[PDB]
C-alpha cells in the first residue's frame, strides 16, 4: 500500500518510498559482467568482471541488465517485495514508446507489481518546485535535456537533447588535469576524479575573464588531498570543466551548448508561452549543482533574448534529486491514484496500455 | 511567320521568342493577385539578393528560417512562378559561370575568341557523369543569344524543361523576361564548341532529373516517409528487427567502428556479422521508392580533419580551395552504414558541424526512413547501407552567422 519510487538514471538509480521527503537508497546504475553483481556491491568485483552501464545518455539498452538493476531495488536496496507495492518508474523525455511499453511488461510479467506508472523525468522535476509551466533543463550523468511544459505538458516538438552531462564533464577533468601533470587514467583514478569535480568545480560569469584572472591570482587555486595522502592543486581547471557545457567545443563536440539549447527549446514554442518559459527556466540534475550556472545562463539567454524579457533561473537546493521528490509528491496526489495501470488493466490490454496511460 | 502552337525550341527565332513570351506574360499578369505582383515588382528592384536568399534559405534553424521577413517575397514569388506550370516542354538558354559546374578556372579570358582543345577536355571530363543540384531564382531566354545579345561567359546553357515545369513570363521595363525556380538537378548530356559573333563559347546541352528534395519542410517530409515505411518493421523477420533496433539503440558504434577498423578481415567476427547482414537486407526491405535528396551535416574526421585543424576555417577562402581541390569531383567511401536526414535545417546537436552533405539517392538504392519508428533519437533519418560510395559534383559555401560552411553537392553511386 506504499508506492514506491524508482527514478533509473545513467549514472544512478535514486530510490524510496512515496511520501518521503528523499530517496532512502541511491546506488550506481552498473550491472557486473543471484550469481551476478550489481549496484555498489558490482564496484569491488570488477573483476573476473566490468562494470556495465545499461542505461546510456538516459536510455534503457539492455533489459536483461535493467532486470538486474530492479531487482537490486526491489530487494537490496529497498528490501520490499514488488508483488506488494504500486512502483512510478521515470523515463527520459522522448524515451521511445516500445521502450516504455517493455518496462511495462517487465514489471507486470517479471516482477508482479500490483501496478505500475511511467512519469517522464523532466515534468516531475517541475512538479517538485509546485510548477506546472516551465522550461526545465535536466542534466545528469549521461545525457542533458531541455523540456519546455505548460500547464503539466510536455511539449515534445520543442525538447533539446545535448548527449554531454556529468560523466564527460568528470574524464574532460581527468585530461587537463592530467596536461597539468598528474596523472588520472584509470577507473578508479575516474571516481577520485568525479569527487573532485562535485567538490571544486564552479561556472565562471565570464570564461575569457576568468582565464586571464587565472595566470595572476591564486585566490582560484585550492588543494584536494588524495586517499593516499599526496595533496594535489587545481586552479582554472575548476572552471574549464563545467564550461564545456556552454562550449561543447572543449570536448569535440559540435553541438549547441545549454544556453543554446535552452534558447532553441523556446523559441520552438507558442509565441504566447515564451515569456512563461523565459520566466520560469528551472534546473534539475547532478550536472545543475555548479556554483555560477544560475547567474551564467541568466547572463547567456540575456545575450539571446530581446532586451525587454524577464528572464529568471530557478535553481534549488535540492535538484540533485528533484525528479524523484517529484515522484514522491505525484505518487501520493489523491488525484493520480486513478492514474496507476494495474495489473488488471496490463491482463486486459497488454503494454500498450502505458500510452494509455489508464 | 509564327505557327499557332508554340515548338518546343525557339532557337534562333529571337522575334517569335520575345513577342510570345509578351502575350504568355500578358495573359499570366491575369492569374496574378497584388502580392505576387508585389513580389515581382520587389524582384525586378532587388534581383541578386533574392535569388541568393531562395539558394540557402533553407539551411537555418526552422526558427531562424521562419523568423526572417525575406520568406515573404520568396514564399509568394515561389507562388507566383508555380502557379504557371507548361503543357509541354521547352528549352531555355542561360549563361553560367564554368564554376557552377566545379569548373574552377577560365575557360577562356573574356579577351580570348578561341578555346583550346585541352581546355575543351578538361572541362568535358569534368562536367559529365554528373548530377548538378540547382536552386533558386533564375532568368532564362527562350531563344538562343546571338549578334547583339549579352554574353558574360563562355558557357552557355542550353536546358530541356519537362512539362509541367513553373515558368513566369513578365515584362521589367522594355525587356521581356522568363523566371523560373530552379528545384532539380542537371545533367550536362553533352558539350560542343560554337562560335557566336567573332567568338568560340561553350554551349552545355543539358537535361534535368528531379528529386524530391524536402528542404525545411520537414512535415511534409516526414509525412512522406511515414506513409512509404509504416509497413517496413512489420516486413522485418525478427532475427533483423533486433539487429535493426539493437544498431538504432546504441549498437552503431560498435558495428560501425568495426567496419571501419576492416574488422570482417582483420579480427572477423561473426555474431555482428550477422548483424551488418541483416541491417543491410533491412535496408534492402523497401528501397527508396523515388530519388531523393537527403542531408548530412558530417564531422569533420570523416574529411580528415579536427575541430582546431586551421584547414578546417573555412571563412579564408584558400582553405575552401584547398578543401575542392582534396575533394571536388572525388568519389568517397564509407565503410559503416550511414545516417541522413529528409531535412536540410540545421539542429541543436549539430549545430556548429561546417561540412553538410546534400546527397543525391536514386530511386531503389537501399535504406530506410528509419524515423517511421516511434521515438527513434535521429530527427527525420534515413539509413543508408555499409560501404555507400559518394561522388562529390560540387563544393558551395554559405555564411551561417560570422561562420562559413559547405554544401557538398554528392551523389550516390552505389
Ligand atoms: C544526434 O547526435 C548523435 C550522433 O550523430 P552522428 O550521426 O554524427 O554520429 P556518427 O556515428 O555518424 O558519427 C560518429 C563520428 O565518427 C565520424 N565518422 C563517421 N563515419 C566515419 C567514417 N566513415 N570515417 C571517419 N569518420 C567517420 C563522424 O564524423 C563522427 O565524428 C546521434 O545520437 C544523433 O541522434
Ligand atoms: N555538486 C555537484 N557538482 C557537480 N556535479 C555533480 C554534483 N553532484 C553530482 N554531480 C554529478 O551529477 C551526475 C549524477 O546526477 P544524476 O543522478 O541527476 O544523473 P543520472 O540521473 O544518473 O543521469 P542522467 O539523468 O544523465 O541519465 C554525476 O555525473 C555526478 O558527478
Ligand atoms: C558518489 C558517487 C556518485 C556517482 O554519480 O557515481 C555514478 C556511478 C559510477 C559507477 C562506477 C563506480 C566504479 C562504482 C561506483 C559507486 C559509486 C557511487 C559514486 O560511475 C560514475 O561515477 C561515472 C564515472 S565518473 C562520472 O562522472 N560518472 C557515476
Ligand atoms: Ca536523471
Amino acid at each position: 500500500t506504499t508506492a514506491l519510487v524508482c527514478d533509473n538514471g545513467s549514472g544512478l538509480v535514486k530510490a524510496g518510498f512515496a511520501g518521503d521527503d528523499a530517496p532512502r537508497a541511491v546506488f550506481p546504475s552498473i550491472v557486473g559482467r543471484k550469481d551476478s553483481y550489481v549496484g555498489d556491491e558490482a564496484q569491488s568485483k570488477r573483476g573476473i568482471l566490468t562494470l556495465k552501464y545499461p542505461i546510456e545518455h538516459g536510455i534503457i539498452t539492455n533489459w536483461d541488465d535493467m532486470e538486474k538493476i530492479w531487482h537490486h531495488t526491489f530487494y537490496n536496496e529497498l528490501r520490499v517485495a514488488p508483488e506488494e507495492h504500486p512502483t512510478l518508474l521515470t523515463e527520459a523525455p522522448l524515451n521511445p514508446k516500445a521502450n516504455r511499453e517493455k518496462m511495462t511488461q517487465i514489471m507486470f510479467e517479471t516482477f508482479n507489481v500490483p501496478a505500475m506508472y511511467v512519469a517522464i523525468q523532466a515534468v516531475l522535476s517541475l512538479y517538485a518546485s509546485g510548477r506546472t509551466t516551465g522550461i526545465v533543463l535536466d542534466s545528469g550523468d549521461g545525457v542533458t535535456h531541455n523540456v519546455p511544459i505548460y500547464e503539466g505538458y510536455a511539449l515534445p516538438h520543442a525538447i533539446m537533447r545535448l548527449d554531454l552531462a556529468g560523466r564527460d564533464l568528470t574524464d574532460y577533468l581527468m585530461k587537463i588535469l592530467t596536461e597539468r601533470g598528474y596523472s588520472f587514467v584509470t577507473t578508479a583514478e575516474r571516481e577520485i576524479v568525479r569527487d573532485i569535480k562535485e567538490k571544486l568545480c564552479y561556472v565562471a560569469l565570464d570564461f575569457e575573464n576568468e582565464m586571464a584572472t587565472a595566470a595572476s591570482s591564486s585566490s582560484l587555486e585550492k588543494s584536494y588531498e588524495l586517499p593516499d595522502g599526496q595533496v594535489i592543486t587545481i586552479g582554472n581547471e575548476r572552471f574549464r570543466c563545467p564550461e564545456t557545457l556552454f562550449q561543447p567545443s572543449f570536448i569535440g563536440m559540435e553541438s549547441a551548448g545549454i544556453h543554446e539549447t535552452t534558447y532553441n527549446s523556446i523559441m520552438k514554442c507558442d509565441i504566447d508561452i515564451r515569456k512563461d518559459l523565459y520566466a520560469n527556466n528551472v534546473m534539475s540534475g547532478g550536472t545543475t549543482m555548479y556554483p555560477g550556472i544560475a547567474d551564467r545562463m541568466q547572463k547567456e539567454i540575456t545575450a539571446l533574448a530581446p532586451s525587454t524579457m524577464k528572464i529568471k533561473i530557478i535553481a534549488p537546493p535540492e535538484r540533485k534529486y528533484s525528479v524523484w521528490i517529484g515522484g514522491s509528491i505525484l505518487a501520493s496526489l489523491s488525484t493520480f491514484q486513478q492514474m496507476w495501470i494495474t495489473k488488471q488493466e496490463y491482463d486486459e490490454a497488454g503494454p500498450s496500455i502505458v500510452h494509455r496511460k489508464c | 511567320m509564327a505557327f499557332i502552337e508554340r515548338p518546343e525550341d525557339f532557337l534562333k527565332d529571337k522575334e517569335n521568342a520575345i513577342q510570345w513570351e509578351k502575350k504568355e506574360a500578358e495573359r499570366v499578369e491575369k492569374n496574378l493577385d497584388t502580392l505576387e505582383k508585389e513580389a515581382l515588382e520587389l524582384y525586378k528592384k532587388d534581383s541578386e539578393q533574392i535569388s541568393n536568399y531562395s539558394q540557402t534559405r533553407q539551411y537555418f534553424y526552422d526558427y531562424q528560417i521562419e523568423s526572417n521577413p525575406r520568406e515573404k517575397e520568396y514564399k509568394n514569388l515561389r507562388n507566383a512562378i508555380s502557379k504557371n506550370k507548361i503543357d509541354k516542354p521547352i528549352n531555355v538558354y542561360y549563361f553560367e559561370s564554368p564554376e557552377k559546374f566545379a569548373f574552377n578556372k577560365e575557360i577562356r579570358t573574356e579577351n580570348q575568341n578561341e578555346i583550346s582543345l585541352e581546355k575543351f577536355n578538361e572541362l568535358k571530363e569534368t562536367i559529365q557523369d554528373k548530377l548538378f543540384k540547382q536552386d533558386g531564382f533564375k532568368d532564362v531566354s527562350l531563344y538562343e543569344p546571338g549578334n547583339g545579345d549579352e554574353k558574360p561567359t563562355p558557357l552557355l546553357i542550353h536546358l530541356k524543361l519537362p512539362k509541367n515545369t513553373g515558368m513566369l513570363p513578365y515584362i521589367n521595363s522594355n525587356d521581356v523576361k522568363t523566371l523560373i525556380e530552379q528545384d532539380y538537378s542537371i545533367k550536362i548530356d553533352k558539350i560542343v564548341r560554337i562560335v557566336i559573333e567573332g567568338k568560340q563559347y561553350i554551349k552545355a546541352e543539358a537535361s534535368i532529373v528531379n528529386s524530391l528534395d524536402f528542404k525545411d519542410d520537414v512535415s511534409k517530409g516526414d509525412l512522406w516517409g511515414k506513409e512509404n515505411y509504416s509497413d517496413w518493421s512489420n516486413k522485418l523477420t525478427p532475427n533483423e528487427l533486433a539487429d535493426v533496433n539493437d544498431y538504432m539503440r546504441g549498437g552503431y558504434t560498435a558495428i560501425n567502428n568495426y567496419l571501419i577498423s576492416n574488422g570482417p578481415l582483420n579480427n572477423p567476427n561473426p555474431e555482428l556479422d550477422s548483424k551488418v547482414n541483416n541491417i543491410e537486407n533491412a535496408l534492402k526491405l523497401t528501397p527508396i521508392p523515388s530519388n531523393l535528396i537527403v542531408y548530412r551535416r558530417s564531422g569533420p574526421q570523416e574529411f580528415g580533419l579536427t575541430l582546431t585543424s586551421p584547414e578546417y576555417d573555412f571563412n579564408k577562402i584558400e582553405n575552401i580551395d584547398a578543401f575542392k581541390e582534396k575533394w571536388e569531383g572525388k568519389v568517397i567511401t564509407y565503410p559503416n552504414f550511414i545516417s541522413t536526414s529528409i531535412g536540410s535545417v540545421n539542429m541543436s546537436a549539430f549545430a556548429k558541424r561546417k561540412i553538410i552533405l546534400r546527397i543525391n539517392i536514386p530511386k531503389d538504392s537501399p535504406g530506410a526512413y528509419l524515423s517511421a519508428i516511434p521515438g527513434y533519437a535521429g530527427e527525420y533519418e534515413v539509413l543508408l547501407n555499409h560501404g555507400s560510395k559518394f561522388k562529390i559534383n560540387k563544393v558551395d559555401s554559405y555564411k551561417d552567422g560570422t561562420v562559413t560552411k559547405l554544401i557538398l553537392d554528392a551523389t550516390l553511386i552505389n
